[PDB]
């Protein structure tokens, strides 16, 4: 009995005539995805220490698997709609061994933005944190680690390729969050990314937006097929 | 049956052990059977393997479900594999082709027996899950309807038939540790659990139905067999260097 | 040799019950024993008799064995089952070296040996052909000639136990009779010709340490009841080898630990024999007639020693008892003079006949 | 189901490595004795005739199964232990064609010692008659029967060897004792074997003692094989 | 079983008779099978050989054991081979393939018919002994633990199987006299028995377990077959120059 | 118990200098180091032990 | 360091003219020997049990490194001497293979006297035991063992050659005494002897005397070299 057992067909029919993915449609269609998804939301002047200088903004864990979904009334997409197509097709697997792509999108700000990588950095968090309420001696910008710099006077979106940096056989995906191993914090994700701002000039106003989109890239793969995880209808989400 | 003899019952022969079978099997593969290539490449010292006795076929547990405790969904056996570690309290014992060796990988083999009448219905599903106790989903993929989506091997109990579950290695490391390393932090170096390589399920597919006579028997056996295909170790230290933690229990 | 010993032979058989709840479980240990050539004895069929030998019905390996010194080889053991379809079940027969019982044998540790895993669904027969695993080349027999006060041991142990509970159901017996048996197998060979471990069963008479009253001496037999003139003027009875003068059966070697007081009585084949008037004081007296000998008591003349016959009767074992009492304490020889009287010969014996306190 | 026949065989190992029955050792073990066993004991002057002329002192039935055991206290060779190989080895047998071997020792008498063999005598005995007790027309020498006189004075032990003559096809051993047929009286035993002394001398005051031995001989074969009788163990000759 | 008629069953034909069989035998030869030499030096008159007559396949009894009288050891029928002599009084007839002739000589086969349910359990031990009844240890060898030592067939009652035993002739004559000489003395010329080449055991080598319901049997019937391969006849006399005697049983 | 392991064995009979060149041996292919750039507030765990008896 | 090693050798001269071993006297000397040494004494009536028919006289331990010796008065060829060469030479060596010869004298009997060898025997004991005082079971004639039986009419000299049947690789010799192993008992004798008179007939009263001697065989061979343990001197057997 593999997974795919067909003990005694009755098809009483030929089959359907073959189309490719890709002939009554122009696309081939097979499960790649290099779609961008959103990952977090807003920042404001409240939010950063006292000596925002060097100290990076955001601290965000790299999970293929993306990040443990947190239903918002000011964020309806993830409440109304569960999270995007990325981490449901990597529910149906088990490891990784491939880089990310990040699209980093900085909006109220007209000041110069750094993103920096720390793939030896243990990801032992599900959620994003940010300012005075980070760790300390995180969102510290470091010296010699991958790194970013841009304006956001010529342009406004950050598209860097994250690495995978694990001194591993795999990389695992859908990590389990609160209580530990050896596994889980240096051989699930790819790592932390730190996102600052150049200056220690205050933050305007009506505070900064930063939209994070990304995608998975082609030394990546989706090695051991698990089963599915039971999933939930985003059309039943009103009653 | 028909013979003054039974009928020509298959056999099964590995090192210093014999299993026997009376009917087809129901198999499965884990994943993609392949030749480590990698794991020379994590020890400097020269890997060894016993043939004689890590390809013999164990028995390490049998347990018994009754028409009283048969639901659907009910699971029989849950426990991390690779772990048959058996002593007198609750603490690998040397009594075995088990050695007590830092490192350790190879490839494995589930033999699945049952023994029931030919008037008798019911279904055992057992699967297996690649390091299912890390998973944040673990306690929810217990149950039928997901194990028939992992690799898996089907019971019947409206006949007497056996089944074996291929199940290569794969792992994180890629070498797996028979033993502890505990001198570590919850933020970095957690405590690594030894050999977790995944979580072996069989199931309750379809509970288990009995006659209403009460000379009939209301209770089936289900014996396990494990062998190991190519062992490796790597990791050559005292005995008693390193010392065997009480195994955390890990059910829902 | 190979063709003898290639016949299978019965062992003691047991049954196989799937309603008991405590011994049809998981675990339990069915059936067990040493492994070698002979089998032990608490594993043959056998035959006991009260005051006789006990018969035991070896294979034809085990004879065979018994015929030599040492042994090796692997052993075929077929186990036949009295099973139908219903039946349903898995035993775990396994093959310990170094072990002779089951002091600390278990199913968890049986599986660290050469064992096999037997099904039992629509199978009724099967061989577990075990190995011959020692420290040396050949294995001495467990049994022997009389030479020393103990056994060898078999150099392993067969241990059959449980996997899968045997299940049976309403309308079929629940009662599996298990047959056991053994045969050599195609490496089996026996070394050094010695003293037969094994008799025929054809005579199960013995003369074990008991105290049996030694049967006169060799020649002095076949033995009847005659006369003799230094004896009475020859008119009492005793028992003769030959018609000739001075020719009186003399008895072999009396044990010292024997009472003085005590008479004899016949263990084996005896003789008929006709002859006394009754003593003054009680009614003892013995009617003329034949009579089947039975009792006896020893009269000693110098160094050799002879037999006084008395009839098989009551009476006659209280008039042996009294001769047996007078002459140890040394009553005058014409006191104890009413001892059967001589009537005619009697018919010779067969062979040499015995005697007991 | 043939005598030997293996079903189901589960053989966890290889077979033990051969040897010959000759190699660790340096004979070939096969069932085949001419290993000498006992037969008989003594005799004295008070069991022969009143003319011991041409009479002789034993009628031995010639069985290849042995005789009859008896056990005394003067001969504890046949009661703590039961009777030699040979008939133990008969035992599981029925027929046989051969003739016998005869090595027969006479140790009180210097005197000459005859032995005669009588093949056409119906064996119907099982167990030696002496002197006196000796059924008449029997331990009377005969003229014309295979025989052999030898002298005490030269050698005291006597090495015959008695043939096979039986009107049949087969020869019967262990045969029944007490009651018949026409198989069990000359198609049995090889015959009887009369033993006397040349001498109507008296026996000297000590007495004479015979002892019998027997072997198998190359013309006899044991042909059929029957099932073995249950036998007696000589190590609970005590209890 | 599976077609509009039962399964295919094996068929055995020899001369004027066609015997059954529906299962796969259990088969022994009592000795190394051979051809008549020796026979002709016995008699100057010549042989006759009847293949229609004794070729041919017979049933001659027919025991029915149950499970109340079925205990180890247990024997079924202990007969003189061969002595299948039937008449109205306890008096061979001339009704069958049975002739009244001086001596005579033959091969036999035995085959044993049994014919039990889906669900019983039993075993049945059919053995022979050459000329056991001239042993002065018979007695002694009914016990099963012996029979299996002999020639000898199994029969399953857990399966309907039959069985076949050849048995080559064997004996000191050799020509046995199917009649009696009994003008002898005990010590010289003592009577012979007629046709007594051996005795036929079968014995219960299992105890006949039955299911423990009212409305199920409880005896199951053994039939019996009897064949001759080769026949001899030598002696040719009137059929009432001699007679035949009581045949004296002979039991334990 | 340092026997039951990779181990040699030196001697100082007129020998002033020697080396021991210690084996990799790990459950991974690389090895994190044990101290680093402040992130967190846990030091790294080494492979392995070197003793001398 | 071998056993032969010669670190530094000061020769001042040739070395002497080579002889073989056989020149200047006719034999070759090489370490072989199958000369006959003596193994025990004498037996009178009293010695002998109450019923003595086949049953032995003497149970002979068969050592290749010879008896325990026990000086007596009576045999002073123990006494003022020590044991034989044999004994000494094996005292020198750990194993061996062979089998022994056997040459037996009986003189005081004119009667027929058997010889029997029991191999698997165990041999706990060092020293020869005689009639009434041995152990029962033991001293009784067997019947399948390698057996002689010899007329002291005709020659009064037994000789007999004893097999090596041990289950075993090799043969120990020079075997402790009083406390056991499994090879002290069946891997170290040959086995025992037994030596009994064919009649129960009284043993004359001048009495019997029993001289046993032995020899080595040719598939006999003493394997591993041991150190040779502290020897005593004969010539000092007065002081």
């Amino acid at each position: 009995t593999p997974n795919v057992m067909q003990p005694t067909p009755l098809l009483p029919t030929t089959n359907d005539g073959r189309v490719t993915f890709g002939e009554a449609f122009n696309d081939l269609k097979d499960l790649a995805r290099r779609y961008q998804l959103y990952w977090e939301g807003t920042i404001l002047e409240g939010n950063l220490r006292a000596i925002r200088r060097n100290s990076a903004l955001v601290q965000l864990p790299l999970y293929p698997h993306g990040l443990r979904i947190q239903p918002d009334v000011n964020n309806p997409i993830w409440n109304i709609m569960r999270d995007g197509h990325i981490p449901v097709i990597s529910s149906g697997f088990r490891y990784f061994r491939g880089g990310l792509r990040l699209r980093i999108v900085v909006e109220g700000l007209n000041s110069c933005v750094w993103v920096q990588h720390h793939p030896d950095r243990p990801s032992i968090f599900s959620r994003p944190i940010i300012g005075r309420y980070i760790a300390a001696k995180d969102a510290y910008r470091n010296h010699a680690y991958a790194a970013y710099v841009q304006n956001m006077s010529v342009n406004r979106t950050i598209e860097v390729e994250v690495p995978f940096y694990q001194p591993g056989l795999y990389g695992m995906l859908n990590a389990s969050d609160n209580n530990t191993s050896f596994d889980r914090l240096r051989f699930t994700g790819l790592g932390d990314l730190l996102i600052g701002i150049e200056g220690e000039q205050p933050i305007p106003k009506e505070g900064i937006e930063i939209s994070v989109y990304y995608s998975i890239a082609d030394d990546f793969s989706f090695n051991i097929f698990c089963g599915f995880p039971p999933m939930v209808y985003c059309d039943e989400t009103y009653s | 049956m028909d013979r003054p003899e039974g009928s020509e019952e298959r056999t099964v022969q590995t090192s210093n052990v014999v299993l026997g079978e009376t009917n087809i099997e129901s198999q499965d593969i884990a994943s993609k059977e392949y030749s480590p290539t990698w794991d020379r490449l994590a020890s400097s010292e020269v890997s060894d393997e016993y043939p004689m006795l890590t390809d013999r076929w164990l028995f390490w547990k049998s347990v018994k479900w009754e028409v009283n405790d048969s639901a659907f969904g009910k699971m029989l056996v849950q426990e991390k594999f690779p772990q048959s570690w058996v002593q007198m309290d609750v603490n690998i014992p040397n009594f075995i082709p088990f050695n007590i060796h830092q490192y350790m990988r190879a490839d494995f083999e589930v033999k699945i027996y049952v023994n029931p009448n030919d008037f008798v219905s019911g279904w055992l599903i057992m699967a297996f899950l690649y390091q299912g106790s890390e998973m944040f989903d673990y306690k929810l993929r217990r149950n039928p309807a997901a194990l028939m989506q992992m690799p898996h091997v089907l019971v019947n109990v409206g006949a007497a038939n056996e089944a074996t579950l291929k199940i290569p290695y794969r792992y994180v490391r890629p070498f797996m540790r028979c033993k502890d390393i505990l001198r570590g932090d919850n933020l970095i170096t957690g405590v690594t659990e030894p050999l977790n390589m995944g979580v072996l399920f069989v199931e309750v597919l379809i509970p288990f139905r009995t006659s209403a006579a009460s000379s009939a028997p209301k209770s089936l056996d289900v014996s396990l067999f494990v062998k190991m295909t190519n062992a490796k170790f790597t990791g050559m230290v005292d005995g008693s260097i390193a010392l065997l933690s009480k195994p955390i229990a890990l059910p829902e | 040799i190979s063709g003898i010993i290639g016949v299978y032979g019965l062992l003691k058989p047991f049954d196989w019950n799937a309603n008991d709840t405590g011994r049809n479980v998981g675990g339990h240990l069915l059936w067990s024993m040493p492994v070698h050539p002979q089998v032990d004895k608490d594993q043959v069929i056998q035959v006991m008799t009260q005051s006789k030998l006990t018969q035991y019905y070896l294979p034809p390996i085990s004879v065979v064995s018994s015929l030599y010194a040492y042994t090796r080889g692997s052993i075929k053991y077929k186990f036949l089952f009295g099973n139908n379809p219903r039946h349903n079940a898995r035993l775990l027969v396994a093959y310990i070296p170094g072990i002779s019982s089951d002091n600390r044998l278990t199913l968890e540790r049986a599986r660290n040996s050469a064992h096999v895993v037997f099904s039992l669904n629509e199978v009724s027969e099967f061989v577990f052909t075990v190995p011959y695993i020692t420290d040396t080349m050949w294995w001495p027999r467990k049994y022997g000639g009389p030479q020393a006060a103990g056994e060898f041991v078999a150099p392993s142990y067969i241990c059959m136990f449980i996997l899968n509970p045997l299940v049976a159901m309403e309308s079929v017996p629940s009662i599996v009779t298990i047959v056991p048996m053994i045969a050599a197998g195609d490496d089996f060979e026996v070394a050094v010709p010695a003293q037969p471990a094994v008799g025929l069963s054809r005579n199960i008479d013995v003369i074990y340490p008991k105290d049996s009253i030694i049967s006169f001496k060799s020649g002095y037999f076949p033995v009847y009841v005659g006369s003799w003139h230094s004896f009475f003027d020859s008119t009492k009875a005793i028992l003769r080898y030959g018609a000739v003068s001075d020719h009186i059966a003399q008895l072999g070697n009396i044990p010292a630990n024997v009472n003085r007081k005590a008479f004899w009585i016949v263990v084996g084949d005896t003789i008929k024999f006709k002859t006394l008037d009754k003593i003054n004081g009680t009614e003892w007296f013995i009617p003329e007639g034949e009579y089947t000998l039975g009792y006896g008591v020893v009269w000693r003349d110098g160094a050799y020693a002879y037999m006084v016959p008395y009839p098989l009767t009551p009476l006659g074992e209280k008039i042996a008892q009294y001769t047996a009492s007078l002459l140890a304490s040394n009553t005058a020889i014409s006191q104890i003079r009413p001892i059967p009287d001589y009537i005619v010969d009697s018919a010779a014996s067969k062979d040499n006949i015995l005697w007991s306190p």
